[PDB]
RNA sequence: GGCCUGCU
RNA sequence: AGUAGAAACAAGGCC
């Protein structure tokens, strides 16, 4: 039968009529009648919308080809010949600009004069039956049905027929064409009923070829095909075959508790060997401040003007020279590095306007310095591989170090109060609710407390230093800058003041991953003799640059004030993570909050007020040799301000193990001091697994002597 | 005549107009995500990284016809460097608060209008009547709530049908909305936002927000209303209890 | 006098304050360079806790599969893989017995899901291992290369727009004997049969950074495209699976999970009498993913997927059979360096196989050694078990089958046992009437965990009286308590642009003020940090001082040409107004009063070329990795402003030879603009149909302009114009 | 189509052990002179579950039944079976 | 010396 | 040298 539509109808139509056919996934090899008659459906409505044309006026123009002009407006325009999604955007388009109704099926052609559809439809059967059937599958229709039939007949409802009677003459003329020339063919024996409106479909997705035998590769080991598994399984019945292999299986394999008792947990053991050495980016407990008393705030001025008037202030400088050697450098080159930047704060000094950022020369001074050109030329392996010395960058547990005393009372200075405020918080919205008051005289108490800390001045300067590193290396990538250490606070008369540290050069800093390290070297102010701690500065330059004079009721002392100068280096996550060390006043103070609510939910008042003012009740927060001391809770919200401050001063690795490690045992002690019967299946695994964190790092081995303290005071 | 026109000389290259033919509609979506550019890890950092740089946002090649290239100093407000995998040029982030003090000026009177839910939660703030605090163990329990307080009983497909028939008439497709519920949203949802400009997919977002019902499980204590729970972070505490009453009631 | 805040502890109980024990203010740890040597130790690990296995040969891809199933009883308390199929069996039979009708209704949601779901389902995730280019990609590029790729191949079964049509293309590039790929240095190549196989069977292996809470570095996965919908179908299941589990907390949140743990200790702890004792367990479970045998999911998947349409079987069975033979690719290589020479260099991981062991330390020689038996075309073969939690879902189901297995009803003795399982982590409530049923009751439960290969960490795990207990950094002690240091790390500007980091920012401080119990001081606190160090990071300080900036000058003069100052967006230099009552509000909409009209307009002009937007999931979802957690998305409320650019891209694949890249992204982008013009919906919706682009485009362009002539701007002279344009288009479409 | 022959049984002490051997499924069953035939395994009764282990190499073709710390009790006539095949039964007397 | 890139 | 820690940075590539 498909020869029929091979011979007669156009290109256009049959490709058409085979993506209609694609359409709703049906095959055509199974049933092409419906082609034939859905692409004889296609002609007439193409032949019924071509060849007639409109004007300004209505009274269609009827011209057998289109002239060329701007006058071709097409009399009808088609629906069908289009996808659903399609057909729908036409139909929804034209009830939104005609304003007219939407049907609810698929029409076939709109017109203008009377501005409404045209559902055509030409079936086998006679007509005056086909029309009220497809009436009855339409609502309510106002759209204008009309339907041919191959005996010759037309009707409408109206008694409508909406344009030239010799085009409808063409129609039935079309139509006894395909009549007769099937005559000539001999299809009526299904003609007339061939569709009966099938539609169903089984999916199949089936396992054959290659994966098929990957599935035979994939069973238990007594099993030789997916067939034969999925037999089993759905055969599979239970009939008690865990209790078999339960009773089988050796006893050895048991998950027997160990009482944890008060004698049981020992001692963590620390790692032996040199003691540890100082990690920070900065002076914490020895830094020395030179000031102006100006009244600008943090961010407000010019970095090196405010650090070239700061240095100024001081009298007594004498020509540099070497006191504690690094060690392992070139002392000389820190020596002239420090003449350098000196020189170059003096060329600042005498032009015009200070700049805001100034870049140093490439001298080989801080070339040694700054690490420059160190890193070793990226080659291919096919040009080096006889070279014996070849092999891979050294991967070994870190250097064993022991705690040494110096971090214990740096963390006791940091917990210390100061006679400055270090924090300057920004504005809120004013306070409207009675619960807003609460919290914001809350939160007053606990400015008051922490801002004269040093661990607030730590965190501002931490904070100050890695901004402007960080900003510095991504502005100025290649060429050296120079940057004082700066730090803004007010004095308890009011009146504001700036702090000089010292000076920071940032190297070249093409940082791609966030793991690449960006090397500067740190100069910094001190009056802390380096000759009684050397072990706490391996990595450090200490030279003599000065005298200092500070007013004391025994003469005048007149000390002297060296210059800590080392190498040092950071990355981007290092930079950015130590420039949100603010985050640490939260932890803090979230706890002591939390703590104050917690015991405010017993009595039924807010107890802020009396907790810090009457100061009765206490906590330990330290040990003494006598035992156990106690302080107020302002002094437990600077120990946990220190606590924070120093987590994110020496973050690694180790700490984070520790933590984790550790804070199981304090569970398992905790679970032991309220009397819960705890257990253990393993608790020698859980100390290996604490003690390998300990290799070298003060801070975690601190943390480590606390927690050893902590159980010697406890378990009693 | 615009549109067909670029469409025109899309086709003209043989490249865009191998992609036009070869290309079938449903695969739209996936050609539309097709890129380069890796999502973020660590989007912190690099937004703390980017805007140390020159030129760290991006935007529209139109920014180099209505911003002139620098301001009275001579800082450079755009570049005409564009993007990686975009036309888009890179621009400074003064460029933006250039075009908030001499940009062009519009009529904002219709975003109150679009984004409906925001200002409504404006307005219950505004005339909410607070309460003495009062200090007591509060036991929180945990329980499914309906956060939205403007959800008109519909769900996400529910609403997605009235959304498309207020914002995108003509693609509908076969559905037309029975309930009529459906019926008066989308009546007073066109007629309100009838010639409003800001944009299609924004209108049909905060739309699908505001009708569309969304819940969430929370600790509460006490309040459960709709209304009640968007200040939840107000009210409710550890050891304390807020009472307020929004301007609704 | 020395200060110790551990001795806090001493007054004030461990959970009370384990806030404390969490340094989350510094940098988490990160891995500097090649994940090779984690992935080969993972290799070696997982194979040597099955030793006693047997071994085979593939006789597809060539490569060693050990198959530990039905091996020997383990006799010691290591960890061993050796599950019994007979066991787990009876486990998954117990649990359809206490759950009648959860199989079969999951199948038959699941069912209903795969034969209704679409490929552009497989977009929505992050980087995938596209083998066209042997690296990872986005999904949608990867999905669009493999479908590319097979479209030239012949197998375009994919263009019904079904993904299960796209699995069925997938399945028969299998049975091929030779594929074409392309590469740029275009060249074709040529694959044969097995390699394709080995390409689409590999694994990506790459090292885990941010991972808080460990000293040592761990490997992670990243399958391929042809596997990943087998994957979707299989966790589809599995989720509507463990959504009618009550033991099961891997599909909930946080606040969930809470819930069903307080109601489990209450369920237990309350029905046991005064007789009865009570112990919880806080398990943890050493080398979980190692020792998942994917034979045991099959058969986990073909006993749940009993009595139901084969096809849905074959389809669901697909995924387990691919990870039973799956092979991983061993990394990025080693760097090696030569002092003496003063050199560097990069060996990929690919010449492992053959390269000397010279270069290599003892350690990673031995590794070498243990692992090369497995090497096949440079990848290694990883049958014995899972690599990295990709079946979470169906390893969940295990563990709440093995909770379900003590019901008192299968315990058949006084003792028995409940709890909550989510991968990786449980709470185990037994309860017995003396000490010794306690103790039998864990020794059976721990006993039957390794008969399913699931292996207790007796070192990460302690038990105590109930009441107090810990789950996933969730610390139970007679009802949960907030620890506030697992969200410190989101409390910064998150990123995404300025208004969007503004409502997140505030956003976090108020969800966090309603779960994690943070106090209304600390949120004000929160609040003035979070200004502070977003005013210092988008450069927009106050305006009325003194700090120079590269933006403080456009700053001031916004600020003194503004009369109303205090409606100023913080992004512009003005006031800010948030508080604990307004930490719900946008920036925008708290400030709308107080702007001043003309400011107010440039703000919000919808022709401002900076806003863009392109689909309806991307408006206002952002995309933040939680600490201690996997990737998470957050709703944020804010309106489209000036400030909602997006920021700059890469910008480094200009000096690859991956270069084409960018000029395709342009000319598609450009296409689906152009579409987006024709079809203002295709962002809302993404359309759907077989038809090709310019039908579409050119069909509507003469329906539009007809209808926009029969009302509207045009006019007879454009309406011919743009018809005979639209016949133009056609005729060039044909040549 | 298949005959089964058992190996192994005898005379043995009471506490000690014995291996049958038998040259589809299997099944281990015994005969007691004063009764008619008792399940032990197939491839654990009550009775024997424990001492008695069954196992089988099919490359050999050989079902084997081990059993240890023997009673009075096992005394019977162990028959070795296949499913409808039956063997005539080897002797065991403790 | 000149130019390109900074998660590809 | 320095940062850092089971492997890396101490710029890369292209002419």
């Amino acid at each position: 039968m498909e020869d029929f539509v091979r011979q007669c109808f156009n290109p256009m139509i049959v490709e058409l009529a085979e993506k209609a056919m694609k359409e709703y996934g049906e095959d055509l090899k199974i049933e092409t009648n419906k082609f034939a008659a859905i692409c004889t459906h296609l002609e007439v409505c193409f032949m019924y919308s071509d060849f007639h044309f409109i004007n300004e006026r209505g009274e269609s123009i009827i011209v057998e080809s289109g002239d060329p002009n701007a006058l071709l407006k097409h009399r009808f325009e088609i629906i069908e010949g289009r996808d659903r999604t399609m057909a729908w955007t036409v139909v929804n388009s034209i009830c939104n600009t005609t304003g007219a109704e939407k049907p609810k099926f698929l029409p076939d052609l709109y017109d203008y004069k009377e501005n409404r559809f045209i559902e055509i439809g030409v079936t086998r059967r006679e007509v005056h039956i086909y029309y009220l059937e497809k009436a009855n599958k339409i609502k309510s229709e106002k759209t204008h049905i009309h339907i041919f039939s191959f005996t010759g007949e037309e009707m409408a409802t109206k008694a409508d027929y909406t344009l030239d009677e010799e085009s409808r003459a063409r129609i039935k003329t079309r139509l006894f064409t395909i009549r007769q020339e099937m005559a000539s063919r001999g299809l009526w024996d299904s003609f007339r009923q061939s569709e009966r409106g099938e539609e169903t479909i089984e999916e199949r997705f089936e396992i054959t070829g290659t994966m098929r035998r990957l599935a035979d590769q994939s069973l238990p080991p007594n099993f030789s095909s997916l067939e034969n598994f999925r037999a089993y399984v759905d055969g599979f019945e239970p009939n008690g075959y865990i209790e078999g292999k339960l009773s089988q299986m050796s006893k050895e394999v048991n998950a027997r508790i160990e009482p944890f008792l008060k004698t049981t947990p020992r001692p963590l053991r620390l790692p032996d060997g040199p003691p540890c050495s100082q990690r920070s980016k900065f002076l914490l407990m020895d830094a020395l401040k030179l000031s102006i008393e100006d009244p600008s705030h943090e961010g407000e001025g010019i970095p090196l003007y405010d650090a070239i008037k700061c240095m100024r202030t001081f009298f007594g400088w004498k020509e540099p020279n070497v006191v504690k050697p690094h060690e392992k450098g070139i002392n000389p080159n820190y020596l002239l590095a420090w003449k350098q930047v000196l020189a170059e704060l003096q060329d600042i000094e005498n032009e015009e306007k200070i700049p805001k950022t100034k870049n140093m020369k490439k001298t080989s001074q801080l070339k040694w310095a700054l690490g420059e050109n160190m890193a070793p030329e990226k080659v291919d392996f096919d040009d080096c591989k006889d070279v014996s010395d070849l092999k891979q960058y050294d991967s070994d547990e870190p250097e064993l170090r022991s705690l040494a005393s110096w971090i214990q009372s740096e963390f006791n200075k940091a917990c210390e109060l100061t006679d400055s405020s270090w924090i300057e918080l920004d504005e809120i919205g004013e306070d409207v609710a009675p619960i807003e008051h609460i919290a914001s005289m809350r939160r007053n108490y606990f400015t008051a407390e922490v801002s004269h800390c040093r661990a607030t001045e730590y965190i501002m300067k931490g904070v100050y230093i890695n901004t402007a590193l960080l900003n510095a290396s991504c502005a100025a990538m290649d060429d050296f800058q120079l940057i004082p250490m700066i730090s803004k606070c007010r004095t308890k008369e009011g009146r504001r003041k700036t702090n000089l540290y010292g000076f920071i050069i940032k190297g070249r800093s093409h940082l791609r991953n966030d793991t690449d390290v960006v090397n500067f070297v740190s100069m910094e102010f001190s009056l802390t003799d380096p000759r009684l701690e050397p072990h706490k500065w391996e990595k450090y330059c200490v030279l003599e640059i000065g005298d200092m004079l500070l007013r004391s009721a025994i003469g005048q002392v007149s000390r002297p004030m060296f210059l800590y100068v080392r190498t040092n280096g950071t990355s981007k996550i290092k930079m950015k993570w130590g420039m949100e060390m603010r985050r640490c006043l939260l932890q803090s103070l979230q706890q002591i909050e939390s703590m104050i609510e917690a015991e405010s939910s017993v009595k039924e008042k807010d107890m802020t007020k009396e907790f810090f003012e009457n100061k009765s009740e206490t906590w330990p927060i330290g040990e003494s040799p006598k035992g156990v001391e106690e302080g107020s809770i302002g002094k437990v919200c600077r120990t946990l301000l220190a606590k924070s401050v120093f987590n994110s001063l020496y973050a690694s690795p180790q700490l984070e193990g520790f933590s984790a490690e550790s804070r199981k045992l304090l569970l398992i002690v905790q679970a032991l001091r309220d009397n819960l019967e705890p257990g253990t299946f393993d608790l020698g695994g859980l100390y290996e697994a604490i003690e390998e964190c300990l290799i070298n790092d003060p801070w975690v081995l601190l943390n480590a002597s606390w927690f050893n303290s902590f159980l010697t005071h406890a378990l009693r | 005549m615009e549109r067909i026109k670029e469409l025109r000389d899309l086709m003209s290259q043989s490249r865009t107009r191998e992609i036009l033919t070869k290309t079938t509609v449903d695969h739209m979506a996936i050609i539309k995500k097709y890129t380069s550019g890796r999502q973020e890890k660590n989007p912190a950092l690099r937004m703390k990284w980017m805007m140390a740089m020159k030129y760290p946002i991006t935007a529209d090649k139109r920014i180099m016809e209505m911003i002139p290239e620098r301001n009275e100093q001579g800082q450079t407000l755009w570049s005409k460097t564009n993007d990686a995998g975009s036309d888009r040029v890179m621009v400074s982030p003064l460029a933006v608060t250039w075009w908030n003090r001499n940009g062009p000026t519009t009529s904002a009177v219709h975003y109150p209008k679009i984004y409906k839910t925001y200002f409504e939660k404006v307005e219950r703030l505004k005339h909410g009547t607070f309460g003495p605090v009062h200090f007591r163990n509060q036991v929180k329990i945990r329980r499914r709530v309906d956060i939205n307080p403007g959800h008109a009983d519909l769900s996400a497909k529910e609403a997605q049908d009235v959304i498309m028939e207020v914002v995108f008439p003509n693609e509908v497709g076969a559905r037309i909305l029975t309930s009529e519920s459906q019926l008066t949203i989308t009546k007073e949802k066109k007629e309100e936002l009838q010639d409003c400009k800001i944009s299609p997919l924004m209108v049909a977002y905060m739309l699908e927000r505001e009708l569309v019902r969304k819940t969430r499980f929370l600790p509460v204590a006490g309040g459960t209303s709709s209304v009640y729970i968007e200040v939840l972070h107000l009210t409710q505490g550890t050891c304390w209890e807020q009472m307020y009453t929004p301007g609704g009631e | 006098m020395d200060v110790n805040p551990t001795l806090l502890f001493l007054k004030v109980p461990a959970q009370n304050a384990i806030s404390t024990t969490f340094p989350y203010t510094g940098d988490p740890p990160y891995s500097h360079g090649t994940g090779t040597g984690y992935t080969m130790d993972t290799v070696n690990r997982t194979h040597q806790y099955s030793e006693k296995g047997r071994w085979t040969t593939n006789t597809e891809t060539g490569a060693p599969q050990l198959n530990p199933i039905d091996g020997p009883l383990p006799e010691d308390n290591e960890p061993s893989g050796y599950a019994q199929t007979d066991c787990v069996l009876e486990a998954m039979a117990f649990l359809e017995e206490s759950h009648p009708g959860i199989f079969e209704n999951s199948c038959l949601e699941t069912m209903e899901v795969v034969q209704q779901t679409r490929v552009d389902k497989l977009t929505q995730g992050r980087q995938t291992y596209d083998w066209t280019l042997n690296r990872n990609q986005p999904a949608a590029t990867a999905l669009a290369n493999t479908i590319e790729v097979f479209r030239s191949n012949g197998l375009t079964a994919n263009e019904s727009g079904r993904l299960i049509d796209f699995l069925k293309d997938v399945m028969e590039s299998m049975d091929k004997e030779e594929m074409e790929i392309t590469t740029h240095f275009k060249k074709k190549q040529r694959l044969n049969k097995r390699s394709y196989l080995i390409r689409a069977l590999t694994l990506n292996t790459m090292t885990k950074d941010a991972e808080r809470g460990k000293l040592k570095r761990r490997a992670i996965a990243t399958p391929g495209m042809q596997i990943r919908g087998f994957v979707y179908f299989v966790e589809t299941l599995a989720r509507s699976i463990c959504e009618k589990l009550e033991q099961s907390g891997l599909p909930v949140g946080g606040n969930e999970k809470k819930a069903k743990l307080a109601n489990v200790v209450r369920k237990m702890m309350t029905n046991s009498q005064d007789t009865e004792l009570s112990f919880t367990i806080t398990g943890d479970n050493t080398k979980w993913n190692e020792n998942q045998n994917p034979r045991m999911f099959l058969a986990m998947i073909t006993y749940i997927t009993r009595n139901q349409p084969e096809w849905f079987r074959n389809v669901l069975s697909i995924a387990p059979i691919m990870f039973s033979n799956k092979m991983a690719r061993l990394g990025k290589g080693y760097m090696f360096e030569s002092k003496s020479m003063k050199l560097r260099t990069q060996i990929p991981a690919e010449m492992l196989a053959s390269i000397d062991l010279k270069y290599f330390n003892d350690s990673t020689r031995k590794k070498i050694e243990k692992i090369r038996p497995l090497l096949i075309d440079g990848t290694a073969s990883l049958s014995p078990g899972m690599m990295m939690g990709m079946f979470n879902m169906l390893s969940t189901v295990l563990g709440v089958s093995i909770l379900n297995l003590g019901q008192k009803r299968y315990t058949k003795t006084t003792y028995w046992w409940d709890g909550l399982q989510s991968s990786d982590d449980f709470a185990l409530i037994v309860n017995a009437p003396n000490h010794e049923g306690i103790q039998a009751g864990v020794d059976r439960f721990y006993r039957t965990c390794k008969l399913l290969g699931i292996n207790m960490s007796k070192k990460k795990s302690y038990i105590n009286r109930t009441g107090t207990f810990e789950f996933t950094s969730f610390f139970y002690r007679y009802g949960f308590v907030a620890n506030f240091s697992m969200e410190l790390p989101s409390f910064g500007v998150s990123g995404i642009n300025e208004s969007a980091d503004m409502s997140i920012g505030v956003t976090v401080i108020k969800n966090n003020m309603i779960n994690n119990d943070l106090g209304p001081a600390t949120a004000q606190m929160a609040l003035q940090l979070f200004i502070k160090d977003y005013r210092y990071t988008y450069r927009c300080h106050r305006g009325d001082t003194q700090i120079q900036t590269r933006r403080s000058f456009e700053i001031k003069k916004l600020w003194e040409q503004t009369r109303s100052k205090a409606g100023l967006l913080v992004s512009d230099g003005g006031p800010n107004l948030y508080n604990i009552r307004n930490l719900h509000i946008p920036e925008v909409c708290l400030k709308w009063e107080l702007m001043d009209e003309d400011y107010q307009g440039r703000l919000c002009n919808p022709l401002n070329p900076f806003v863009s937007h392109k689909e309806i999931e991307s408006v206002n979802n952002a995309v933040m990795m939680p600490a201690h957690g996997p990737a998470k998305n957050m709703e944020y409320d804010a309106v489209a402003t000036t400030h909602s650019w997006i920021p700059k891209r890469n910008r480094s694949i200009l000096n690859t030879s991956q270069r084409g890249i960018l000029e395709d992204e342009q000319m598609y982008q450009k296409c689906c603009n152009l579409f987006e013009k024709f079809f203002p919906s295709s962002s809302y919706r993404r359309p759907v149909g077989i038809s090709s682009m310019v039908e579409a485009m050119v069909s509507r362009a003469r329906i539009d302009a007809r209808i926009d002539f029969e009302s509207g701007r045009i006019k007879k002279e454009e309406f011919a114009e743009i018809m005979k344009i639209c016949s133009t288009i056609e005729e060039l479409r044909r040549q | 189509q298949v005959q089964l022959q058992e190996s192994g049984g005898g005379l043995v002490q009471a506490g000690e052990s014995l291996r049958l051997s038998c040259a589809y499924g299997m099944g281990w069953f015994r005969q007691a002179p004063g009764k008619e035939r008792e399940f032990v395994a197939s491839i654990a009764m009550d009775f024997v579950k424990g001492r008695f282990t069954i196992s089988r190499d099919n490359s050999k073709n050989t079902l084997y039944l081990q059993l240890n710390t023997l009673k009075p009790e096992d005394t019977a006539v162990y028959y070795c079976a296949a499913a409808k095949y039956w063997g005539q039964g080897t002797q065991v007397t403790v």
